[PDB]
DNA sequence: ATCAATATCCACCTGCAGATTCTACCAAAAGTGTATTTGGAAACTGCTCCATCAAAAGGCATGTTCAGCGGAATTCCGCTGAACATGCCTTTTGATGGAGCAGTTTCCAAATACACTTTTGGTAGAATCTGCAGGTGGATATTGAT
DNA sequence: ATCAATATCCACCTGCAGATTCTACCAAAAGTGTATTTGGAAACTGCTCCATCAAAAGGCATGTTCAGCGGAATTCCGCTGAACATGCCTTTTGATGGAGCAGTTTCCAAATACACTTTTGGTAGAATCTGCAGGTGGATATTGAT
């Protein structure tokens, strides 16, 4: 009963992208899952404060952008934000 | 699927679902979900990208914490990125200071 | 025999050694043991109030998880 | 009548657990100090397995990074063995100060 | 011209009440305001996140009176819970 | 008509921060007593740093209270310097503290 | 349109004597020569991490001017939260 | 032969004195000189609040003060009195602000 | 500069704990189509306060001399920890009732939503207030030479 | 232990920047009084999984010997503190243009709100599969006594 979510399944799909021939532990996948939840919770948190401290109700992809900014590593955030500047694009072209 | 379309294997759908239920903000764009998903997405294949190539450096083709932790503290960024994080069962770096060598 | 003392000298020898640390005083042991014994209070502390928050008799994985993690010792592996 | 030099085994050691990655206090014995902390904030508590193996992966990771601290002070003084003042000193610029 | 609210008036009230004859000064009355609405921060944060790890959509005084206990040092914790406790009773008593 | 601090016996703003319960986002729904434990709590870690720092003027022979005596009061007890570690009081200056073996002579 | 400043080596306006000061309020009694430019590059560090964060909120705001509020909220994400500037 | 106080003396007079004072002990324009290099390096035609500018050197003095206080006590470790870039070092890298 | 004792490596083997695979079930999601509501961008502009030019002057930075005493290098031995063979007691492993962690249904005390009425904290600003910064002079140390 | 050059303490005195104290408009607040919704406490319960326990497994407590590290003692080069002369540039008091933060109103692209159709990720007992931990053999490096 009551289903428990995780990234399980979308880690693994990733994880065949980049290395085919590559497994994955139980313990390792739940490693990958606590940090998504991790990075998701502290990317959000800065996008939350971003909205309040400009007095703004909504969360856009704007706030999620600068939040990736705020946290991440240079050459890091630099890749983040193409990608999802990328993903956001292909999204709003249908 | 939002995924889909955005050319994304991370759930924009439930990353929208759970953006709201956090009580981040009143409202949530429809782009932000997608933006987030593209960035969880990209940080993940960064990971396993490193943590695959520990595995196979090290002659094995199923990752380990244990490679998580060899990929994420030999690289800079990641590295500070989890910087107050500890995974489980991944040891630590090999690392003697100089001053305790024989001779 | 003390639990503490169940905190024996070879097992905090082990710890040193994955630290990288080549010779230990004998005064160590009991030093470790005190610092070992505050860092498990504190985190045990806030996992207990979790548990009591939610009206459990048993502290979950998770009430450790987020009693680590607002320690600032975010741990990875057993949920969230 | 082999014998190895001081600090010879030592060295071994420390490349024998910098490269695997297992719990180095015993089991039982970590779990009964678990209890016992416990008892003192609530008694009568229950704990999943899963909970004090977070208890202990998170306690050694905390003592193996401590350590590493405590040698690199025993070092700034010249030294190559640790005591308690290192430690002491390590803390105390930890911000669990003093 | 968008008023901008403090907790001055209500810190000088608590001031009267425990040093009579003392004033403030501006500069004091800032980081009094500060520290009131980052430890509100504080509290109301981990109130949060404590009902949301309990799937509860609702703070009320009891998630209030864990968020002090897990943030508060000690004694501060005892007397921030006894006078949250003695608040919400005399307030309960009331119609 | 009367307020919900009064009714609380409360000097701190309970309607106040209800509303700022309310929209700092925190849960769905905030209940009727959340605001006024808060406020309680706000009001009694207020009233224990005024005690001390209001000490600390006197001390200082000074009437009124100004940044180095809201410092001399948090520095100088062990749990409200815990609770504010991490906490910088702009013009606060520090403790008078110097170490032993700096002291001059034998 | 209008002047010309270029801000150049302004490092060095932090002197041995600012540097002194600060060391004794520390509670040090004796300094090393090499000090001063070791801090010198300490600081540099602490301003630009700093800094960097305060203008990010200044143009997330699509302001062009940088806000005690901005360096506040800069300060506390970093967890040196600071009061008395309106944070 | 004219009055001189010893080594170290006029040194711990200056410590007592700054650990009973609170006011700003870098030069203020200067560091708001500083303030604007590091930040136009960052982006170009900023402006700032002056109290912005007071924030950072309450914050950036705060910060080397505490630090000091911690390199001083790696030089007492390691039997010394003056402190030098090594304790600096040390201290930062225990801080994890380098580990 | 021999070998003698051990630890360390590499190649190969294989039993199995944990990973992988086809399947039927389905409540919870997620996508979609529709009528309604609204946050916040845009355009205009009041008006705060940031940048800056100017001038006067003393607090404080700079640069130097001189030598006190601190850091560093060296010698060294007393003694504390490292290494190790030896006897075995605490931990570990796998088995079994049963305590609670959860899944589910009932249902009401309490939290929205909302149209008013009213008490109030903020504030722009003329004003008399008042704690104490800061200069002054003189009494108790605090230092350091002898 | 007596001295003299100096810094520290300090209660008094005052001109005033900064604070306590109105009189007044008041709009965003907070409290009042129904109406409609619903979160989650409470009672009952199936079923994981936690505590207890007995038997198989192997790490640790204990004493001896001495290698070599820590700490004491001694020495001295030259770093770094104290004092001083000189004069720069920060600080201070002000006026002023205007950049740009910020208040106010018009208004539409976009988000909330159901309502309902599609399909998906998670649960679960079943059966099949497999990467690699661990054990074995033998070669080879490392360490340490001649």
């Amino acid at each position: 009963k009551t289903r428990k979510e995780s990234y399980a399944i979308y880690v693994y799909k990733v994880l065949k992208q980049v290395h085919p021939d590559t497994g994955i532990s139980s313990k390792a996948m739940s490693i990958m899952n606590s940090f998504v939840n991790d990075v998701f919770e502290r990317i959000a948190g800065e996008a939350s404060r971003l909205a309040h401290y400009n007095k703004r109700s909504t969360i856009t992809s704007r706030e999620i952008q600068t939040a990736v900014r705020l946290l991440l590593p240079g050459e890091l955030a630099k890749h983040a934000v193409s990608e999802g500047t990328k993903a956001v694009t292909k999204y709003t072209s249908a | 699927t939002r995924s889909s379309r955005a050319g994304l294997q991370f759930p924009v759908g439930r990353v929208h679902r759970l953006l709201r239920k956090g009580n981040y903000a009143e409202r949530v764009g429809a782009g932000a979900p997608v933006y987030l998903a593209a960035v969880l997405e990209y940080l993940t294949a960064e990971i396993l990208e490193l943590a695959g190539n520990a595995a196979r450096d090290n002659k094995k083709t199923r990752i380990i914490p244990r490679h998580l932790q060899l990929a994420v503290r030999n690289d800079e960024e990641l590295n500070k990125l989890l910087g107050r994080v500890t995974i489980a069962q991944g040891g630590v770096l090999p690392n003697i200071q100089s001053v305790l060598l024989p001779k | 025999r003390d639990n503490i003392q169940g905190i024996t000298k070879p097992a905090i020898r082990r710890l040193a050694r994955r630290g990288g640390v080549k010779r230990i005083s004998g005064l160590i042991y009991e030093e470790t043991r005190g610092v070992l014994k505050v860092f498990l209070e504190n985190v045990i502390r806030d996992a207990v109030t979790y548990t009591e928050h939610a009206k459990r008799k048993t502290v979950t994985a998770m009430d450790v998880v987020y009693a680590l993690k607002r320690q600032g010792r975010t741990l990875y592996g057993f949920g969230g | 009548p082999h014998r190895y030099r001081p600090g010879t085994v030592a060295l071994r050691e420390i490349r024998r657990y910098q490269k695997s990655t297992e719990l180095l206090i015993r089991k039982l014995p970590f779990q009964r100090l678990v209890r016992e902390i416990a008892q003192d904030f609530k008694t009568d508590l229950r704990f999943q397995s899963s909970a004090v193996m977070a208890l202990q992966e998170a306690s050694e990771a905390y003592l193996v990074a401590l350590f590493e601290d405590t040698n690199l002070c025993a070092i700034h003084a010249k030294r190559v063995t640790i005591m308690p003042k290192d430690i002491q000193l390590a803390r105390r610029i930890r911000g669990e100060r003093a």
